DNA sequence: CGAACCTGGTCTTGACTCCATTGCCGGATTTGTATTAGACTGGCAGGGTTGCCCCGAAGCGGGCG
DNA sequence: CGCCCGCTTCGGGGCAACCCTGCGTCTAATACAAATCCGGCAATGGAGTCAAGACCAGGTTCG
């Protein structure tokens, strides 16, 4: 145990606590519903606000006001009774209630499965109808002096039953003689025969009455008699008459009562052991739903007797009471008083209490005892959880009151919010405005928000010049803005880094660290560069400004999160501090070459020589100047400062060309020269025209030959050459630069003609109406494919609409023939074709149908939008959930499994062609096995990072399978190793031995998920990671042979013939709306098929892959399906972030034998948990459990951890905390959730024990240097 | 919650003390003695001229004539600028 | 537009001295059910004889000294309401017409 | 070099005096309990939505005759 | 050759967890006792205050 709690945990175990425990925590017994002073406004003695029990509301002084100075402290006043204190106790001390009658907790009661109904084995409805005073119950029995005496009692009940015989046979009798009588004096006198069949009739009626009367008292005794034969305990007695006739009889024998007490009781007499070797030997001698329901209880009687628990504390007794600081009764301004909405609850129940206790002191009949006892149960009730049975207790209005539970489950609980983040101090926002002439680790900063940031630095600056006498001085220099304290802000600003955000974060470059600099106005100013990675325009966008305070958040923020250290992806590896929308038209404009512009190179040598030769790049810049070169005509300089491409080095220097002092010629522009003078000296030339994959590609190989630095000085020069070009490029926009193809309207024509005997064939009835919209639909996508034709073929190459296009600035081809052409197909609501179509361009300007038909797209796009980054944001949420604790532990595991890779297969020619997906699934990991090729010499050895030209070399050789490294085979227990992870993708180095691969995997996955515009969009992944059933479910096979393909009417039954001699497996329901799957051609009937070959077309469910071709082929098609949907957007994923997440599916396995160790069928626990056991349990008990693989969805192995407090915070927090309650769950804290959550340093990064516990000391040579 | 603390009053009070103490020792020893026990700066118990006037061997109305001479000393610009700087 | 709250209580600012004090006893008192709670009072100070325990229930002083130990009355009972307005013959004219009726329904 | 004096804290004593500390008493106000005799004898949020788990008919195939 | 009987399979029901188609004024006092506030003298007794007035000790001036 801890109550001062100095930072150092090891272990958090929650267990159900007891009522000794309860009144041991209590500092005194709260017994007065009264809250306040009405008049005087102080608490009142004895109520729920009382300075007795928990403390003094005014810092250091009792109540009545005798002490107060500090002096005395830690004393309690003799008359008042407060302990001379600080004023936060109240925030901490507890106080309890006693109850009068005891009370069942409402959760291990009304919940699935009940467990006070699980712990008794009583069914709910029955225990509801126990302690709702609604039905008595057998709470003990006495079977040997029923046994000994019942042979008396018996007779006694014959004597009793004879007794009722023979009274009843004196009725039967005495009814004879009166009827005897009526006869007599009916056939005596003159009367009507009829009349007197009816008074005979009555008389027989009279002796009928008086034999079923009889009757029914006899059924009532042997009734009785045989419930006092059965009478067991755990029975229910209702309606409480029959229980009232069997108490004054025999009350000796037997007791039963009703109520909580009853259950307590029940509770008091049962032994735990009886009942668990009984369902152990069910569950050994069981079958069907017998056994099923006694493991299903074996769970939790195990559960109470594994732990040192006891079954004791579901009912209840005494009461705790939560501090008042934690439910304050605060005033406004103007005694408008605002409570906390559990003093009500609080208030009830000490009503409720208080008059039963008055009422069971008076004595009072049972049926207001009653009412009340139940009255008071539902007030605990309602206090622990409102609205779980029936209505729920509510307030003015109709508003139901915030239970006690109400604090932790829910959007608005404890949990969620501590899991959504706190508010800050040391922080600040603002609009953004662009930045061009920064530096890349640069930021700009409002002045007078700045000044309101660094104000403790600037206060203990301008104290520490002598410009104020103290800081209160100070301060209100601060607040009057003197204007030392702008040099003073200057100098304090200087070389001390802040974080910048963008909301939302979608990825981990989302928050990026900026060394600040003074910039009037208003407005941030932001690096050009970094709108890429915060997905940020300035269009209105705001961004959030924090403050590092430490020495460690400087350092981290100075070295981890800086934004020139940052280039590269986290996902893929492409660099996010390209150039883009106008210095790629910039460099692109500077780096193109036109034929025969002014001052262009001829050789033609008649009297004049060839004049187009410069000396150097300076003279060439003189004579640009000068109006005679252009800057993209083609001259002849004579370099000295750059160094030359391959070929040529390797022609006139051969082995090092060393360009610092070498000359040669090139033949080039003058704006390729000025382009190649912003790289590096030892980067050869290029002589290219900068396209944008180009200067992808150039800043891709700056990035893995140089350092980072020279990466981050040569993107800001880039950027600077870019911008100035881009202004001098002359791309404007007018009206008269958007042309129109000439020959439209002949087209247009000819296809209206073809939709017109289209249409008239329909009118003829000779096709249905969907087969003239497919025929429509058809020549009016042929016609805007055509349109698009012509007007492609009719523009120039300078035209600045398709200069932007065609440089990679932005845009596509299809908005340009939007704007000048045709505008095509305009779909539905639905998603169906309108078959007219729109026949204008927005240059021409559209009509008013078009527009109202334009409207329909462009509205499903805007919802689509807001739906889409609604469902990324979710799953995002569940990939981190799942994945937060895989970690790099190790630097090698050292194993020798491995899966495969394609990479590059042939030709029929036999030619290695390159294969297309390379850089996503084979770049950047480690080999495991060695690399020979045709049985000759080991090219590539084990333990390489497998970059370009090792894949290069290979390539060369002409292999193509190779053995590689991943996180799916390697072997630590917490968390991957390094060399298995391979490269870490922003560095370009081998991950570090901290890294948390896992969050960075999840947020490289659900970024892009926005982007995924569409069962084929972003639920088609859900889907998959779910490992839900698919819609179109194609089957697969079992085993190879021909098939035995037929095809039914309306569906089809798919058998297939074993190739060896085996069954044939039919199956059922194939409906004709499914595909033949074609594949080598389409299928056919005899189909040699394979093992797991699927049938149909579609997509099959990765539970039955799993089952049929083991565990490595099922990580081969969840990976390949998955990248199957991103490669659908160009949107690059490395498959190590996803082989993350597939490997935290296949974790557990299922156990269909227990063996003889402590197991359960259809348990999924971990398998390096099941093995382990079962390398020790093989010996002394050697009963083995039977294993196997299965797979889970992430939302199902998301909840199955081994911390309860991370899996509170996900669903269902009731019971999740229940469960961990019973079973005395200890909690270890090493998962990254945990930590955050009670603000102990994350196990990961700077916070593992590698890292944090370095010893820094100075070198003793230059300790004695000074 | 107007009855927190603003954070910037609780290091002006630690401030203010530390001046207080440098300024006290600024006089002799049986100076501060007499006014720290007659204000309680070091306890928190106002003590009168009678203990003071017992803890020291001599009347009261010594104690009250030194008290009276120390305020007066106190009572410069040149020694009580920095405590006036802080009301 | 802020509204602001406030507790109803004083918030002070001083340091929390560990070494000089008031000084203070320790008393024990003595509930019903055998529990003893310990209650540091102050030195210039009365000891009270009873004092309420943390548990509840009130408890006397460990040490025996005997104070006052009801000077109390009952409140009221339903023979009292009887009798405030009823006469002792009525009463046993009452109990005789009872004991009558009880007589000739058990033996007569 | 010796005597007279000025003024430094230093300290006692006599007188004044002033304001907290109980303390009593009478009244004002404030809060808590008892009492009202014709006869009167079982009510009302409330449903609706969404999703998932547990038991019952039912084919049905294997044991049974 | 037909027939029972539990085993598995799907249906239906039942139930547990979240929003608004949600969101009223009520007899009327009296009688009395206890507790408590509080207002105003009525003893102070200790604590502060003024003033005289003495106490030499070492510069300061004068012989
Ligand atoms: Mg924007
Ligand atoms: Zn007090
Ligand atoms: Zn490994």
């Amino acid at each position: 145990g801890a109550m001062l709690d100095v930072n150092f945990f090891d272990e958090l175990r929650i267990g159900l606590a007891t009522a000794e425990d309860i009144r041991q925590w209590s500092y005194g017994e709260v017994k007065k519903p009264e809250t306040i002073n009405y008049r005087t406004l102080k608490p009142e003695k004895d109520g729920l606000f009382c300075e007795k029990i928990f403390g003094p509301t005014r810092d250091w002084e009792c109540y009545c006001g005798k002490y107060k100075r500090v002096r005395f402290k830690g004393i309690i006043c003799e008359r008042c009774g407060v302990e001379v204190t600080r004023a936060k106790v109240r925030r901490e001390r507890m106080g309890h209630i006693e109850l009068a009658a005891p009370v069942t907790h409402i959760w291990y009661f009304k919940g699935v499965p009940s467990r006070l109904g699980y712990l008794l084995d009583l069914a709910p409805k029955d225990l509801e109808k126990i302690i709702y005073f609604a039905a008595y119950v057998i709470t003990s029995v006495d079977e040997e002096m029923r046994h000994n005496e019942l042979s008396t009692l018996e007779a006694e009940m014959a004597v009793e039953r004879k007794a009722v015989e023979d009274q009843r046979d004196g009725e039967l009798e005495a009814r004879a003689q009166k009827l005897e009588a009526d006869l007599a004096e009916l056939e005596a006198e003159g009367a009507k025969a009829d009349a007197r069949r009816k008074v005979r009739d009555g008389g027989e009626r009279e002796m009928r009455q008086i034999r079923d009367r009889a009757q029914r008292e006899l059924d009532r005794l042997e009734d009785i008699w045989s419930t006092f034969t059965k009478l067991a305990p755990k029975q229910l007695i209702v309606d409480e008459n029959l229980y009232r006739e069997l108490v004054d009889r025999y009350g000796e024998y037997f007791t039963g009562a009703m109520g909580a007490e009853s259950i307590q009781k029940l509770i008091e007499n049962f032994d735990i052991d009886a009942e668990a070797e009984s369902l152990r030997d069910v569950i050994r001698n069981g079958k069907g739903q017998k056994k099923l329901r006694a493991l299903k209880r074996l769970k939790v009687v195990a559960a109470f007797q594994q732990s040192g628990n006891s079954p004791m504390g579901m009912v209840l007794d005494a009461v705790p009471v939560i501090p008042p600081e934690l439910r304050p009764m605060v005033q406004l301004d103007g005694g408008r008083f605002a409570t906390s909405d559990l003093n009500d609850l609080y208030r009830r129940v000490i009503n409720r209490n208080n008059r039963l206790k008055r009422l069971i002191d008076l004595g009072a009949p049972e049926i207001i005892v009653n009412n009340e006892k139940r009255m008071l149960q539902e007030s605990v009730d309602a206090l622990f959880d409102n609205g779980r049975r029936g209505r729920p207790v509510t307030g003015p209005g109709n508003r139901p009151l915030k239970s006690l539970s109400d604090l932790l489950k829910g959007k608005q609980g404890r949990f969620r919010q501590n899991l959504l983040g706190k508010r800050v101090d040391y922080s600040g926002r603002s609009v953004i405005v662009v930045g061009p002439q920064l530096k890349l680790h640069q930021c700009g900063l409002p002045k007078l928000m700045a000044l309101e940031l660094f104000k403790p630095f600037v206060m203990k600056r301008l104290v520490d010049l002598n410009h104020a006498q103290n800081i209160k001085s100070a301060k209100r220099m601060v607040e009057r803005q003197r204007p030392q304290v702008w040099d003073v802000l200057e100098e304090v600003i200087a070389e001390h880094p802040v974080l910048l955000n963008r909301a939302p974060t979608l990825h981990r470059l989302g928050i990026q660290a900026f060394e600040p600099m003074l910039v009037e106005g208003k407005a941030i100013q932001l690096h050009p560069l970094v709108c890429e990675a915060f997905n940020a325009d300035f269009d209105g966008d705001q961004m959030a400004v924090h403050l590092p305070l430490s020495a460690e958040a400087q350092a981290e923020a100075r070295i981890l999160m800086l934004s020139s250290n940052n280039i590269l992806s986290p996902a893929s590896g492409r660099p996010l501090a390209m150039p883009r929308l106008d210095m790629v038209t910039g460099l692109y404009y500077l780096t193109t070459e036109v034929p025969g512009d002014t001052g262009e190179y001829q050789p033609a040598s008649g009297d004049h020589p060839e004049t187009g030769v410069y000396s150097s790049p300076a003279e060439a810049i003189m004579a640009a100047d000068r109006g005679v070169l252009s800057v993209r005509a083609k001259i002849k300089v004579r370099l000295t400062q750059l160094r030359p491409p391959v070929e040529i080095e390797a022609e006139l220097f051969g082995h090092s060309g060393w360009q610092p002092g070498d000359a040669w010629m090139a033949e080039t522009t003058l704006g390729r020269v000025m382009f190649n003078e912003l790289l590096p000296l030892g980067y050869p030339f290029v002589n290219k025209q900068m396209h944008k994959k180009v200067q992808a590609a150039i800043i891709n190989d700056l990035a893995e030959r140089y350092p980072m630095i020279v990466v981050a000085q040569t993107v800001d020069k880039l950027k600077d050459a870019g911008f100035y070009w881009a202004t001098r490029s002359g791309v404007t926009v007018s009206m008269a630069d958007v042309l129109v193809p000439p020959r439209k309207k002949e087209i247009l024509d000819h296809y209206e003609e073809r939709a017109d005997k289209v249409e008239k064939q329909f009118q003829r009835g000779a096709l249905n109406h969907d087969e003239r919209n497919e025929a429509l639909v058809e020549i009016w996508k042929e016609a805007t494919d055509e349109v698009g034709q012509a007007l492609r073929e009719h523009y120039p190459d300078d035209n600045p609409i398709i200069t932007i296009v065609d440089s990679g600035a932005t845009g596509n081809f299809t908005q340009t023939r939007t704007l000048a052409g045709m505008k095509g197909l305009v779909t539905n609501p639905k998603g169906e074709f309108i078959p007219r179509p729109v026949k204008s361009s927005f240059r021409e300007g559209l009509t008013v149908l078009e527009y109202f038909i334009n409207t329909h797209g462009a509205r499903k796009g805007l919802a689509d939008t807001a739906l889409r980054t609604a469902d990324s944001g979710y799953l995002t949420r569940r990939l981190v959930d799942v994945s937060q604790d895989v970690i790099v532990r190790e630097h090698d595991c050292q194993t020798e499994r491995g899966i495969v890779v394609e990479l590059a297969e042939r030709a029929p020619d036999g030619t290695l062609i390159r294969d297309p997906y390379i850089e996503t699934s084979a770049y950047a990991r480690t080999l495991g096995t060695d690399a020979v090729d045709e049985a000759g010499n080991v090219i590539v050895e084990r333990g390489q990072d497998l970059g370009d030209p090792e894949i290069d070399a290979l390539l060369a050789a002409g292999i193509t399978q190779v053995k590689v490294r991943s996180v799916l085979t390697c072997a630590t227990s917490t968390g991957v190793c390094a060399t298995c992870y391979g490269r870490s993708m922003a560095t370009g180095k081998l991950v570090d031995i901290g890294e948390a691969v896992g969050i960075v995997a999840a947020q490289s996955i659900g970024e892009p998920g926005t982007q995924l515009t569409m069962t084929g969009g972003l639920p088609r992944v859900q889907e998959l990671f779910e490992a839900r059933v698919p819609r179109g479910k194609a089957p697969i096979a079992d085993v190879t042979g021909r098939v035995r393909l037929e095809d039914g009417e309306r569906f089809y039954k798919i058998t297939i013939v074993p190739d060896d001699g085996g069954e044939e497996v039919v199956y059922d329901k194939i409906s004709k709306r499914q595909r033949l799957r074609v594949f080598k051609r389409v299928l056919s009937d005899g189909d040699h098929v394979e093992v797991g070959q699927q049938l149909m077309e579609g997509s099959a469910d990765p539970h039955e892959v799993l089952r049929v071709q083991g565990p490595r082929e099922v990580q081969i098609h969840l990976v390949r399906e998955v990248q199957e949907v991103y490669r659908a957007q160009g949107v690059s994923i490395h498959d190590k972030h996803i082989e993350v997440i597939v490997r935290q599916m296949l974790r557990r396995v299922t156990i269909i034998d227990s063996g003889s160790t402590e197991f359960l069928p259809g348990s999924l626990i971990d398998r390096a948990e099941f093995e382990a056991e079962n390398r020790r349990v093989v010996a002394e008990g050697g009963e083995p459990a039977a294993g196997r693989p299965v797979l889970m969805g992430i939302t199902k192995a998301s909840l199955a951890t081994d911390s309860w407090l991370s899996a509170a915070s996900f669903q269902e927090t009731t019971r999740v905390l229940t469960d961990a309650a019973i079973n005395c769950r200890s909690d270890k804290l090493n998962g990254l959730k945990e930590n955050v959550i009670i603000g102990k340093l994350i196990p990961a990064g700077t916070g593992i024990n590698r890292y944090r516990n370095i010893a820094v000391q100075p070198t003793e040579e230059a300790r004695a240097a000074a | 919650d107007s009855e927190a603390v603003v954070a910037v009053d609780a290091v002006s009070f630690t401030l203010l003390q530390d001046q207080l103490q440098s300024v006290l020792d600024t006089l002799s020893e049986r100076e501060a003695g007499v006014v720290r026990l007659r204000f309680g700066l070091t306890d928190g118990q106002p003590r009168t001229l009678d203990e003071i006037g017992q803890v020291y061997g001599v009347t009261r109305e010594r104690i009250r004539q030194i008290e009276s001479k120390t305020m007066s000393k106190l009572r410069h610009p040149s020694r009580s600028q920095v405590l006036r700087d802080y009301l | 537009r802020v509204l602001r709250g406030s507790r109803l209580g004083a918030v002070s600012y001083e340091t929390d001295r560990n070494h000089d004090l008031a000084p203070r006893q320790i008393a024990r008192y003595r509930t019903d059910n055998g529990e003893e709670f310990e209650v540091p009072f102050a030195d210039d100070a009365e000891i009270p004889g009873t004092w309420l325990c943390r548990n509840g229930m009130e408890g006397t002083l460990i040490e025996g000294d005997l104070p006052e130990p009801k000077k109390v009355k009952p409140p009221r009972t339903h023979w009292d309401m009887l009798l405030e307005r009823r006469s002792i013959e009525e009463l046993e004219e009452l109990l005789k017409e009872r004991l009558e009726l009880i007589r000739s329904r058990r033996r007569g």
